[PDB]
């Protein structure tokens, strides 16, 4: 359906495989020449970008504005093949309670996962570090998914950072932290 | 929760 649609769009579109220190990862072009990807996946000063070895141009950890790791890695380059502005599907309020999971990294690579019931922890520890704005979804997952787009047709939530236990743990990408940003 | 990156 629609919902299926959007995620199969999104990923052939503005999703591409970032392979970097730790792996291949699911690179969330946001718009233009700037894209997403976790802090935990170690960018460097270049990366894969399907298989094209390109130079970053700014690399800027974002942490989140109470001055916590946010874990969003904005990996901005100079970008030939600029993307698509996604930006407008990057919600604040995500009233998606129903999201899909599009994992594009190293243990899955094009792996639409449907995670149902999608609510918000709030603040808690990731890999020990504190991280702000964390997302809960009660749907078993694990190792290999992070770095994967949680998404709904017309809602961006965030990207898969991790998971505690069944409940699968993503980083809330409020349109707020990209809507400013130029 | 500690969650781990995946």
């Amino acid at each position: 359906g629609p919902n299926t649609e959007f995620a199969l769009s999104l990923l052939r579109k503005n999703i591409m495989t970032i392979t970097t220190s730790k792996g291949e990862f699911t690179g969330l072009g946001i718009h233009d020449r700037v894209c997403v990807i976790p802090t935990h996946a170690q960018p460097g000063d270049d990366v894969l970008v399907n298989g094209q070895k390109i130079r970053v141009k700014d690399k800027y950890k974002l942490v989140d504005p109470e001055n916590i790791n946010l874990e969003l890695t904005v990996l901005t380059l100079d970008r030939n093949e600029k993307f698509r502005d996604i930006r407008g599907f990057i919600s604040e309020d995500l009233e998606g309670v129903d999201a899909t999971l599009v994992v594009h990294s190293n243990n899955f690579t094009n792996t639409i996962l449907e995670v149902g019931p999608v609510t918000m922890a709030g603040l808690i520890n990731l890999s020990s570090t504190p991280t702000n704005r964390m997302i809960r979804y009660d749907y078993a997952t694990k190792t290999g998914q992070c770095g994967g787009v949680l998404c709904a047709t017309g809602k961006i939530f965030g990207i898969h950072v991790g998971g505690n236990g069944r409940q699968g743990f993503s980083a809330q990408l409020k349109k707020q932290y990209f809507v400013e940003k130029q | 929760l500690e969650a781990l990156f995946q």
